[PDB]
């Protein structure tokens, strides 16, 4: 189909890096959420 | 007539406000139907005729009887839309779906698409009541003199790429309105070309045209007559020039 | 969905932000980055209005009213049930308006036409902001802004105007009035003139700009021109809204008393004060 | 980047005296003038006026009106020019006392008001007829007269009709700069809160809509002036990319559009409906409704 | 010569981060301008007489 | 009842689909808000009351 | 149900996905605010009281 | 006759699918109104 | 046959399968979170 | 779940990455300002 | 009475369909609203009264 | 004759389907009016 | 009286049918409301009383 | 008087007929309402009294 000019290979690469960064983000965010539950819980 | 309810709480005030709602409904009908004289029937991207032709029906044709024996114009009509219909359009569908653009296939300033689009107005010029042409060069307009402002004539014409292309020669004027519509250029390439005054900013030392760059000033449509200019040529010129705010931007500096 | 001429203009480009992402149409409408934003904000504000009136239990569209926090709340954010809804709706409304303007910009540069329209709209956004953002901040509290009710912002107008007596004596208000009246006047005249040329007496040919100029020269000795009247009505509206914003930003910040006492500086000029005659003697 | 607000270069020529389409040329003048201060924003020609019968009627009557009010201003000022130029705004040709009802007031202030009003009557109606005739002589449509008639409707409702229905010329408006403002306020305050006059709300809607619309129209036509959109009569008959671009701006923006003639139709109505709704809402104030806030409560747009 | 990253993945990663941070910088600029606007407003309000913060409420 | 499919020989499915989607969403939102404004069916206030909060 | 896939023979993925993102995010924010509107179901103030803060 | 360019067969298929979706919608709605009438009757 | 979009039944089935994968993932997350919020604070 | 990479065939990734940057930064400020409003959750 | 199939030779099915759909819907709403605005036909108030809630 | 260019047969067909839909509508409406009358009459 | 089919030679039946439809609906609503006003013809209040509801 | 038919040579029939319809409707709607205002002529209140309801 390819509406944007990209092929399955390029898209696989780009998705790999995107999800790398995503899991990094979620890691950092769950860390900070944990620390905040430590400081000022909310449940 | 205070405290006089015909029924329930309904008095002259209520009757009047409701009557107004009704009149207003009819009025929106009237206006949104009279705004249909141009553009309808609705098309697809294929040029066909579509199923959704609006919930308001196209109205019944009227007639404009033109001055100077230019004939009768009927709106809405097939002649009206087919005259002003463009063909041989340099465009390519971006998708089989509808609601997506259509890219210009070639040079758009020339191919007459997008902001650079023009419409086939009739190759007869615009006239005053007396039937004389509306736009005359200031030299044929007997009695016309600059009454104020910066006389641009003879000033260089800086363009969007900051480069210079020529010198102004003459001013084309709306005699019945007494104002300057187009200005002419004596280009380096030995050619004369018009440019709308609304797209040219007279400085003290020059005339700036930030719309288009220099490569474009040469391919501007010309005039088959040097004393008159028709509506068609006007649209072509104006579209070409105005399209540079999009299609020559990679060239525009400062 | 297209008009008989809508095609050759449906080309790509003219986008301040975004690019191919969002360069498409939904029915007649163009939706860019800012179309998405304005839809989101508008929808959210609408749904919040409805929930606010739902919490209240009111469902009549004329009696629905979401009011700002108390004046004692000051400039802090309040509970949703005591001002937070009004505040979020204000946020969303402003985002929606600014995004409408920027959408207009994208379109103006795709169709290659000037940016006069979003400029005009900017003044209206400026006035709305003057009412709900600036004037409060300078007056110290969100609660001095107007509510989102069809028939309640009128009560806000009335009370706010009677705080300073007859607001009629505010001069910037006078100018706003005058420009508004002149705007309606010029609008009617323009429309009537044009229709009278295009649609003349039966059995007569269409008319031209020369006939318009001549008719109004005949009537009042001056004609402003086909371009000048548009210029004029535009400027009239803008200066009206300009004066209207100026009238409100100075009402409770620089002025504090009845507005009538302002004109008494002309009476009280020493060389005609003591004179016993007239109204003020 | 030239927005076309102020004209850069001026040009001129022999004045454009007129178009002979059945106009009486002798009732027309022959002297013109150029005044560049306007040329910057419009045409500079302060062109020939038409001096006709209806115009003479109007000028005479209205000048008598003006000078009558000025006469009473003087008498009210002690003939002291400094008082005149002091209390100029606070002065008034106040309206008759209610004691007289609709009879000819038995006072000086009152009869002066009555006469000034007769003069205004003559002037305004003469001017309306002058509009009709100037549009009939050039062979144009009478849209301008039917628009003015809307304004006349409100003005009458305020001076002549509403009072006759209420039985007092006291109800009519004083001739002053601050007293007619005071009159508006007292009118609202006496009759509830005028805001709750639905027809007041509608007249407001249409005033704001007129400003909305003229800003829209003007900004558009200046935006498409680079394609000659200012020349409209020729884009109704010979459509060009100006009209197409404007229509498509408004379509892509709000889903609907107009034509270079139908926007003019929209303007003629937002204008006249400002004073058609106002006249009605003023008629109904006191004749049908002694208080509007309670009418609202009863009618559901105001709470109990 | 310097600035040359041999790896395809590292080149893609530094590009995407640049794009994301560009966007976040735009958003921060906007937020900061709004903040300066409102705060300068409040401050200029502190320059005003005391009757500005005394005014009666319209109840709405 | 046997030729309803002929409706699509009349209306275009794109428009019909978008229309009914909007219609259903708004209808649902309005009914939900209606209940939410009637405190005998406000599931939130109920659950507060039933569970003693 | 077997043939729901033809929806993409009617609509384009791009516009549909824009719609979906906008609508879902809007709905989420809406419901979160609905809850934060109740002195109950407002996780923040609930936790504030529970822990006596 | 077809104002949209469909034939009877394309229409019939589209209609089978539309009907499937509609009946699924109605099914879930019935389930839910039932659960409600069991939880807090409105009649 | 009929395609207002260009996709034939093949691309359509593909795209649909992936879209439904994403939908069921979304829904799994939401179901989990709803069960949790029920445990912590029921609403029926 | 494994064919999600096909989204970059739909949307240009450059613009999507810029847009995510915007969206996430704005969400962050939104919540920080939400939390800052509450004395229990304000830290300044 | 037998020739009424000619209202289709005079009108267009699209406009009539959409118009009468709008008409039926707005009618239904107005009627439900008239009921709700009367305590003796509000099925909701009646229910919370009947079930002693 | 036709102000829209339909032939008697397409029209007879359209009318058949329209009447069928209308009668389904009325049938359900009657079911409902009956239920309502049994539950809470108004006449 | 028999020549009254000639009014169709002065009027467009489309216009006329639309205008008649609108007029009829509005007249009906107006009348039914003039009735709902009078407490004696508000069949709903009448039912409430008759049925002791 | 039998030469009054020239009125159709002066005035257009369509305009006259439309104006006539509107005129008569407004007059009649008005007369009926003026009658309604007075109680002695309000046939509905009259009936409510004749039948003692
Ligand atoms: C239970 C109730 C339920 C609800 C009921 C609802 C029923 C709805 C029915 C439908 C009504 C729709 C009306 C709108 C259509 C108009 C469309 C349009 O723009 O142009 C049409 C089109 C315009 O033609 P054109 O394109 O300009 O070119 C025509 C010529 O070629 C060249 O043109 P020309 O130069 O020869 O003539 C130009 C003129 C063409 O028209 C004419 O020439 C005649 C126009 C009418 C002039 C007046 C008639 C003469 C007698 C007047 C009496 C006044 C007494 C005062 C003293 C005398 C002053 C002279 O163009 C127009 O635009 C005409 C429209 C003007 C409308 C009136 C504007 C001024 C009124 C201001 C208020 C004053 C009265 C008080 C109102 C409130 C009372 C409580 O004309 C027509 O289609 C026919 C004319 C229509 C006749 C008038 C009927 C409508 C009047 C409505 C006024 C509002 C009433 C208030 C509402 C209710 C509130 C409670
Ligand atoms: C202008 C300074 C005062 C003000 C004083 C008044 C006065 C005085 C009146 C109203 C009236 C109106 N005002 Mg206002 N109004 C103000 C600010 C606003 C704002 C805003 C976003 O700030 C809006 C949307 C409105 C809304 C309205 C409409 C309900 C109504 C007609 C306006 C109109 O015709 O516009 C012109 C433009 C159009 C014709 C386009 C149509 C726009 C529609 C009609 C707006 C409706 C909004 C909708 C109900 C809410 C969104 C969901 N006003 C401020 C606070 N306004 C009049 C009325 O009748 O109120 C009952 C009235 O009497
Ligand atoms: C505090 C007092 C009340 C109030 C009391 C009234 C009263 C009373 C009236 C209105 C009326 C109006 N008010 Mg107010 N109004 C209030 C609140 C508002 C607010 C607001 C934001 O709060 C707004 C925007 C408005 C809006 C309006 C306008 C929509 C409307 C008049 C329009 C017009 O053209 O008048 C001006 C138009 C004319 C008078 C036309 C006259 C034309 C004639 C031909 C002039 C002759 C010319 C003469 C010879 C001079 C020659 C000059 C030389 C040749 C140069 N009001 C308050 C709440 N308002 C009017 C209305 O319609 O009532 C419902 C009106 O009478
Ligand atoms: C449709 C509603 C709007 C309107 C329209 C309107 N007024 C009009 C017209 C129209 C269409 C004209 O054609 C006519 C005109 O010539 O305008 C330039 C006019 C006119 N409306 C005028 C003014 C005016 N219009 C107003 C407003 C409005 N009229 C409404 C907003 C207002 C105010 C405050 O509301 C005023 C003050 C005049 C400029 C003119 C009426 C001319 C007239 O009757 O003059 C009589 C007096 C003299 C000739 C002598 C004066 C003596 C002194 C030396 C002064
Ligand atoms: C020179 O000639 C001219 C024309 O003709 C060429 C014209 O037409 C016009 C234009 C003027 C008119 C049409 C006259 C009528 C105008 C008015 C009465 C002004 C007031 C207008 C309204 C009441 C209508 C307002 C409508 C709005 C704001 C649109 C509402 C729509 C939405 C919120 C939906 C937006 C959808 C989006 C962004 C996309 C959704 C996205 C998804 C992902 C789904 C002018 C001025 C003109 O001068
Ligand atoms: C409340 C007042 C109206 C609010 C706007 C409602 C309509 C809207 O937003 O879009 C309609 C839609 C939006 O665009 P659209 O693309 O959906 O409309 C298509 C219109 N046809 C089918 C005819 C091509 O536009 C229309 O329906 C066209 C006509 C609308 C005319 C509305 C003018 C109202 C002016 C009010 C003046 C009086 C105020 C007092
Ligand atoms: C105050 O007022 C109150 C409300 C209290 C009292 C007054 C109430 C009033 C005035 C009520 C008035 C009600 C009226 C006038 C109701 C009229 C209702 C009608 C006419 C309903 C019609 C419904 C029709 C329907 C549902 C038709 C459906 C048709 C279909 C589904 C068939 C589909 C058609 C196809 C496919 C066409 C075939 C096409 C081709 C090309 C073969
Ligand atoms: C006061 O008012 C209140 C609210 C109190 C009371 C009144 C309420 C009212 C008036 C409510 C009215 C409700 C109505 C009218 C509801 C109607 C609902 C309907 C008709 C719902 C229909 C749903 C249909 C669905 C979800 C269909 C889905 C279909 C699909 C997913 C498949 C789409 C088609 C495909 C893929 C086929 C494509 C094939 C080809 C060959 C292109
Ligand atoms: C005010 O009233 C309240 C709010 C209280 C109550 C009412 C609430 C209402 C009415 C809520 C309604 C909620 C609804 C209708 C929710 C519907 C949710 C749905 C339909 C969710 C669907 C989600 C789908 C997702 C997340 C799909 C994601 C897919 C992907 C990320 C991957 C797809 C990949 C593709 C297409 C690649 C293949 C592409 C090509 C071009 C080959
Ligand atoms: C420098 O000093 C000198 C003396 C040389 C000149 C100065 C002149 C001055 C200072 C003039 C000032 C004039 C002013 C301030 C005029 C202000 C007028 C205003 C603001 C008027 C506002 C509203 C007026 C209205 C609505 C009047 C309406 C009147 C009518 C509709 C009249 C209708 C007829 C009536 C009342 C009865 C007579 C009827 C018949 C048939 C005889
Ligand atoms: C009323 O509502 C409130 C606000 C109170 C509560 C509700 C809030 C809502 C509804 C929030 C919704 C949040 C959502 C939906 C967030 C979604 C976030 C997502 C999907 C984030 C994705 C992030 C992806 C990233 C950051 C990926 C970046 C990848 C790169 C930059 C590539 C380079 C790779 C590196 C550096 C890794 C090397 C190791
Ligand atoms: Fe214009």
């Amino acid at each position: 189909l390819s509406f944007t000019g990209l092929s399955d290979e390029q898209a696989q690469e780009l998705h790999s890096v995107y999800m790398s960064g995503l899991w990094l983000f979620v890691t950092i965010a769950v860390i900070a959420h944990i620390a905040v539950y430590i400081w000022r819980p909310w449940l | 007539m205070v405290g006089v309810n015909f029924f329930g709480d309904f008095d002259l005030a209520s009757l009047a406000i409701w009557s107004f709602w009704g009149f207003l409904a009819f009025l929106i009908y009237y206006l949104q139907t009279e705004n249909m004289r141009e553009g309808y029937p609705l098309e697809m991207e294929d040029g066909s005729v579509a199923p959704n032709q609006g919930l308001f029906p196209v109205p019944k044709p009227k007639t404009f009887k033109l001055p100077n024996g230019r004939g009768e114009i009927v709106m809405p009509s097939a002649e009206n839309e087919a005259a002003h219909r463009r063909n041989d359009l340099a465009l390519a569908r971006t998708s089989v779906s509808e609601g997506f653009p259509h890219a210009p296939t070639g040079n758009a300033l020339v191919d007459g698409v997008g902001p650079a689009s023009w419409v086939p107005r009739r190759d007869e010029p615009e006239l005053d009541a007396h039937g004389h042409n509306k736009i005359m060069p200031m030299a044929l307009a007997k009695g016309f003199n600059v009454t104020a402002g910066r006389d641009p004539r003879g000033l260089p014409v800086q363009a969007a790429d900051l480069e210079v292309v020529g010198r102004v020669s003459e001013l084309w004027v709306d005699v019945p309105e007494q104002m300057v519509r187009y200005l002419e250029i004596d280009l380096n390439s030995g050619k004369k070309r018009l440019v709308p005054m609304t797209l040219a900013k007279i400085w003290a030392d020059r005339v700036r045209v930030n719309a288009i760059a220099s490569d474009s000033f040469e391919n501007i449509p010309a005039t088959r007559s040097a004393s008159e200019v028709t509506k068609l040529e006007e649209d072509k010129i104006s579209g070409y020039v105005a399209g540079g705010w999009l299609y020559d931007a990679d060239k525009r500096k400062r | 969905a297209l008009l008989s001429f809508e095609r050759k203009y449906r080309v790509p480009g003219g986008t301040l932000v975004g690019g191919n992402l969002f360069d498409f149409w939904v029915g007649p409408f163009y939706v860019g980055f800012f179309g998405v934003t304005t839809f989101f904000f508008a929808a959210l504000g609408t749904l919040l209005i409805l929930y606010g009136t739902a919490m209240e239990g009111v469902w009549n569209p004329q009696l629905i009213s979401i009011e700002p926090p108390s004046v004692e709340n000051g400039l802090a954010f309040a509970p949703l049930a005591e001002g937070g809804l009004w505040q979020l709706i204000t946020i969303c409304a402003l985002g929606a308006f600014i995004s409408w303007a920027l959408r207009e910009v994208e379109i103006c540069r795709k169709l290659g036409i000037g940016l006069h329209i979003p400029f005009a709209f900017s003044f209206a956004i400026l006035a709305y902001a003057v009412l709900v953002v600036f004037r409060p901040l300078l007056m110290g509290s969100w609660g001095y802004a107007f509510p989102y009710g069809i028939w309640t912002h009128l009560d806000w107008v009335s009370n706010t105007g009677y705080t300073y007596g007859n607001f009629h004596y505010n001069p910037a208000h006078m100018l706003g009035i005058s420009f508004f009246f002149t705007t309606a006047l010029a609008l009617a005249l323009h429309g009537a003139l044009v229709l009278s040329a295009a649609n003349p007496e039966k059995g007569q040919e269409m008319k031209t700009a020369d006939h318009e100029d001549t008719f109004f020269r005949d009537l009042v000795g001056y004609s402003i021109g086909t371009l000048g009247i548009h210029r004029l009505g535009l400027l009239l509206a803008l200066m009206a809204v300009f004066w209207s914003a100026v009238c409100m930003i100075i009402t409770g910040t620089i002025w504090f008393d009845q507005w009538s006492n302002w004109w008494y500086w002309w009476v009280e000029l020493p060389w005609w004060v003591d004179i016993p005659g007239g109204v003020n003697g | 980047e030239y927005q076309n607000i102020f004209t850069q270069v001026q040009v001129g020529g022999a004045p454009e005296m007129g178009l002979v389409e059945g106009v009486d040329l002798s009732n027309r003048t022959k002297g013109t003038t150029n005044w560049t201060l306007l040329g910057w924003f419009g045409n500079a020609q302060i062109g020939p006026i038409y001096l006709g019968g209806w115009g003479t009627v109007s000028l005479i009557s209205g000048v008598l009106w003006f000078m009558t009010i000025g006469a009473w201003f003087w008498y009210e000022a002690g003939f002291n020019p400094a008082v005149f130029m002091r209390d100029l705004f606070y002065l008034s040709l106040d309206a008759p006392d209610a004691k007289y009802g609709l009879g000819v007031p038995r006072d000086a202030e009152g009869i002066m008001w009555f006469i000034a009003s007769f003069f205004m009557f003559v002037a305004v109606w003469s001017w309306w007829i002058r509009t009709y005739t100037r549009a009939a002589a050039l062979g144009m449509g009478k849209h301008t007269a039917w628009a003015f008639l809307s304004a006349i409707w409100l003005w009458m409702v305020l001076g002549f009709i509403r009072p006759i229905l209420m039985g007092s010329w006291s109800e009519a408006v004083p001739y002053g700069i601050f007293t007619h403002l005071d009159w508006t306020n007292n009118f609202s305050l006496t009759y509830g809160n005028l805001f709750y006059n639905p027809f007041h709300g509608l007249s407001i809607a249409f005033l704001y809509g007129s400003a909305l619309l003229f800003a829209m129209h003007g900004a558009t036509i200046l935006a498409v002036s680079r394609f000659g959109g200012d020349r409209e009569l020729e884009q109704i008959v010979d459509r060009g990319t100006a009209a197409e671009r404007a229509a498509l701006f408004w379509r892509w923006t709000m889903g609907f559009n107009a034509t270079m003639e139908g926007i003019h139709r929209w303007a003629w109505w937002f204008g006249v409906l400002v004073t058609l709704t106002g006249g009605i809402g003023i008629l109904l104030s006191g004749t049908v409704v002694d208080n509007w806030y309670v009418w609202a409560q009863v009618h559901g747009y105001a709470p109990v | 010569n310097y600035s040359h990253e041999p790896n395809a993945v590292i080149n893609l990663r530094v590009w995407a981060l640049g794009q994301m941070v560009w966007g976040a910088f735009l958003a921060a600029v906007g937020v900061v301008v709004v903040i300066c606007l409102l705060v300068g407003t409040y401050l200029a309000g502190l320059l005003l007489p005391e009757q500005s913060k005394q005014a009666p409420s319209p109840y709405g | 009842m046997s030729k309803f499919y002929k409706i699509w020989q009349v209306f275009d499915p794109r428009r019909v689909f978008v229309a009914q989607g909007v219609f259903l969403f708004l209808l649902a939102v309005m009914i939900h808000l209606i209940l939410l404004s009637k405190p005998d069916y406000n599931w939130l206030d109920v659950g507060t009351a039933k569970y003693g909060r």
